């Protein structure tokens, strides 16, 4: 019949789409993903972060700068983990000396003021992510009380943070930036990251294979 | 492009700036030598809101003064004052964990957030020619809003406002929600995202047709906290640290003197 | 350290998979140019190779009971046969034996037809 | 439902999200 001849005729082209493209890979065809990154694929409580700690002190010789984490928190996502399991991780250990960076959502404001003391840090800070549309204009958003149009970044931080290797005093609090795909965090932000820490280590939690970057640790399940 | 004939059209929209009310049964008016000393469970009783118009005294307002957060803990809200409503406080940066612990351990739970950024006047006064005092800021900004299609090619980035602080510049002034469960609320009607253009010296200080936008919000969210005269018998909303100028119909303001 | 290369290189030798690094630490782009868990890994080419010498190309349906790849995509398994061999028409080649190719230089040196994508064309 | 099987952005291996199964869809509808 008609539709498996035309089936079959797609098939062929596809196929020598397909073809073209391992050929060019075997050449030897670059990826988006950037050199001199640092991607680790792994599940966080089932992690070895032992080995994960002396691999970077033999390597670097000195523990991450900044953390960034997006945690799976539960509130609907498909892969959530629970409040003290998060709180259970040895944060404690993989930072002595600066930033973190933890994205709360509205219903985690509280618990996330809460594990950021637990940790040892101290809230200090916080940048605004408020949400642009392609003509400019503010996204909307659906809240309780309030219609939400920002997302909440608090900034915790721990121990001697001024030794030469972070900058004060650099960019606003307010990133105002057009949505990109779903949960995925602007750009901006390793900038600012960029901006506060010139060409140091950090570790990223939590990472998607869009997170990839250079000079960036970065773990997940997807990474 | 910037869209600001939108981002700033609640500026030239039906809010005006509203007449105070002389002392009457509308409104009462409370001299006190300090709230956060005194017992207000005798001016008002069964408090819909509470909205408390703090001043911080922190080291990124400099050279100014204001309360200080140590003093909050120790004012008393008895629950005959305030079984079921929302309480409203002005939050810096440095004071937020603070405030947010203080009022965990009263009764109130952390429900929501508002926030008001920041663009320059003198940047968008610079980009439309190619000690100031209140009313002629107030012309200032009236010439802003008038030429508001030449400084529509400008990049908003551009007209930001970025204010000194440790960590990052400082674009936005927050408001904090909590909430004590024992309301009749309207939900979304306000966004928690304003733009607003002021002067550079001291934007902490909320101006007129700026509090209006603040009483607004406020008296949208609880319509049933209002004071229709001969039905209630008693005032359901209170705002502490009042302007003694302007007494806002339906309120009760404490002014510290 | 102040060399992000070798840094890299060095870190993921040692806490990144196999299929994310290669032998002297660098990035194994092929694995993130395509989606994740669908990577063809230089063992699965091998143990196509050893199937086909093993049973010939025939039906695949013996190499997916055997779990030579653990449990991989059929459709790339007679996809990738098609590349050794240098002819995207593999039914005249059916079920046979072949240790070392022989065919892939002979066919891949066809004037008449296409070169194109260094193979032959049907 | 043709047309949809390759509107969405793939990696090369994907893009035959179906064809995968429509090799045999193709066999089974020729049989009967
Ligand atoms: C809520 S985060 C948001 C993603 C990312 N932060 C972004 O901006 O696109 C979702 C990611 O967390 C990762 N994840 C979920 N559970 C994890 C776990 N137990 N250990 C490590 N990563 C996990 C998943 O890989 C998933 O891609």
């Amino acid at each position: 019949q008609g539709l498996l001849q035309d089936i079959e005729k797609r098939i062929l082209h596809y196929k020598q789409l397909f073809f073209k493209e391992q050929n060019e890979i075997a050449n030897g065809k670059r990826s988006m993903v950037p050199d001199n990154s640092i991607p680790i694929c792994s599940d966080v409580t089932k992690l070895n972060f032992q080995a994960l700690i002396d691999a970077q002190m033999r390597h670097a010789g000195k523990m991450f700068d900044v953390i960034m984490m997006d945690p799976p928190w539960q509130l609907s996502a498909y892969d959530s983990l629970s409040d003290e399991k998060i709180q259970n991780m040895p944060i404690q250990s993989l930072q002595q000396d600066g930033f973190i960076f933890v994205w709360a959502i509205n219903a985690k404001y509280r618990v996330t003021i809460k594990m950021i003391e637990n940790w040892g840090y101290k809230l200090v800070d916080e940048i605004t992510w408020v949400k642009k549309t392609v003509n400019g204009k503010i996204a909307k958003g659906h809240g309780f009380y309030l219609q939400h149009a920002k997302e909440s970044c608090l900034i915790g931080v721990k121990g001697d943070v001024d030794n030469g290797r972070f900058k004060k005093n650099i960019a606003s609090d307010v990133i105002f930036s057009e949505r990109r795909g779903q949960s995925q965090k602007p750009e901006e932000i390793y900038q600012y990251i960029n901006q506060l820490c010139p060409n140091g280590n950090y570790l990223e939690i939590f990472a998607r294979r869009n997170n990839l970057h250079d000079n960036w640790v970065s773990i997940g399940n997807e990474l | 492009d910037n869209q600001l004939s939108l981002l700033l059209k609640w500026r030239n929209d039906k809010i005006p700036l509203k007449s105070a009310s002389e002392t009457d049964n509308k409104c009462k008016v409370v001299n006190v030598k300090n709230i956060f000393k005194s017992d207000l469970s005798k001016y008002g009783a069964n408090l819909q809101a509470l909205f408390i118009n703090a001043l911080w005294k922190v080291k990124s307002r400099k050279e100014k003064e204001g309360l200080n957060i140590n003093d909050l803990s120790n004012l008393k809200i008895p629950l005959s004052l305030m079984k079921n409503g929302i309480l409203f406080i002005w939050s810096e940066k440095e004071i937020l964990g603070q405030i947010v612990e203080i009022m965990e351990q009263k009764g109130f739970t952390y429900i929501e957030n508002f926030s008001i950024m920041f663009l320059g006047l003198n940047k968008c006064l610079q980009s439309i020619n190619h000690e100031k005092s209140i009313e002629q800021v107030t012309q200032e900004k009236k010439f802003v809003m008038n030429n508001l299609d030449i400084l529509k090619s400008t990049d908003i980035n551009n007209l930001f406002l970025r204010n000194n602080y440790p960590y990052f510049k400082k674009t936005r002034h927050t408001l904090l929600m909590f909430r004590r469960i024992g309301l009749e609320l309207r939900h979304q009607r306000t966004s928690d995202v304003v733009f607003e253009v002021t002067d550079e010296q001291d934007p902490s200080k909320v101006d007129t047709m700026m509090k209006e936008y603040v009483y607004q919000m406020i008296e949208t969210l609880l319509p049933k906290a209002q004071f229709i005269p001969g039905v209630d018998k008693h005032l359901k909303m209170m705002e502490l640290f009042a302007s003694t100028d302007n007494y806002r119909p339906g309120w009760i303001s404490v002014i510290e003197k | 350290p102040l060399d992000f290369t070798q840094y890299a290189k060095n870190m993921r030798k040692d806490l990144s998979n196999q299929d994310i690094c290669l032998e002297d630490g660098a990035l194994n782009h092929s694995y993130f140019l395509t989606k994740k868990g669908q990577y063809w890994t230089p063992l699965n080419q091998k143990a196509l190779q050893r199937g086909i010498e093993l049973f010939g190309v025939g039906n695949w349906k013996e190499i997916n009971y055997d779990e030579f790849s653990g449990k991989a995509n059929i459709v790339e398994l007679e996809l990738r046969t098609c590349m050794i061999l240098g002819i995207n028409d593999i039914t005249e080649y059916y079920g046979k034996k072949i240790s070392e190719e022989e065919q892939e230089e002979i066919k891949k040196s066809n004037i008449a037809k296409g070169k194109k994508e260094n193979k032959l064309k049907d | 439902t043709l047309e949809d099987i390759e509107n969405e952005k793939f990696t090369n291996l994907e893009i035959l999200t179906h064809l995968y199964n429509l090799k045999a869809e193709i066999v089974r509808r020729l049989a009967e």
